[PDB]
């Protein structure tokens, strides 16, 4: 796993991944927080999870079937990692 | 042209209003854009040939299809014109 890691920043403030964009990469997240939100026909939806260090993120999507849900806008700097 | 159909078809319901508006605003002010024909026949034409479209889709059970039809504006209850759901 590690031998194919490649990283990258993001300041509080960046869409990462949404329901447009299928899986490309297992973005794996270190020190920081991103929002993770999903869409609605109201306002659409706020507050679906706030991932932290020591987790994962996108990777249900490589797992099953492609297209990555539940849109994350990064809420904090965090150096995240990415893997093919 | 392309982002106002793709915003459109998340914000359906918005454009849905955003009909109604250029129709009434017709009724109001004629000289702006009804010189021409009516429209709602037409909005009813695209909703009943989508409607035969997902018939079509059904018949050829593409789920994909199906469902990016589906989500793209349709009304799953609306069924075959003589009633073929």
């Amino acid at each position: 796993i590690v031998i194919r890691l490649h990283e990258e920043y993001f300041l509080p403030g960046e869409v990462i991944t949404e329901q447009g964009n299928v899986v490309d990469h297992l973005y794996f997240v270190c020190e920081g927080l991103l929002e993770a939100l999903v869409t609605k026909t109201d306002g659409s939806e706020e507050s679906v999870t706030l991932l932290g260090p020591h987790t994962s993120f996108g990777d249900i999507s490589i797992i099953c079937n492609i297209s990555q849900p539940f849109t994350v806008r990064v809420c904090e700097l965090c150096h995240l990692l990415r893997l093919d | 042209k392309q982002s106002f159909s793709n915003i459109l078809e998340i914000y359906f319901h918005d454009g849905r209003t955003i009909l109604n508006n250029i129709m009434e605003e017709k009724e109001s002010n004629d000289r702006i854009k009804k010189l021409e024909s009516d429209i709602v026949i037409h909005i009813g034409k695209q909703e009943a040939e989508l409607a035969l479209k997902v018939n079509s889709a059904a018949f050829q059970g593409d789920f994909y299809q199906l469902k990016s039809l589906i989500r793209s504006g349709a009304d799953p209850n609306k069924t075959d014109y003589d009633g073929r759901s």
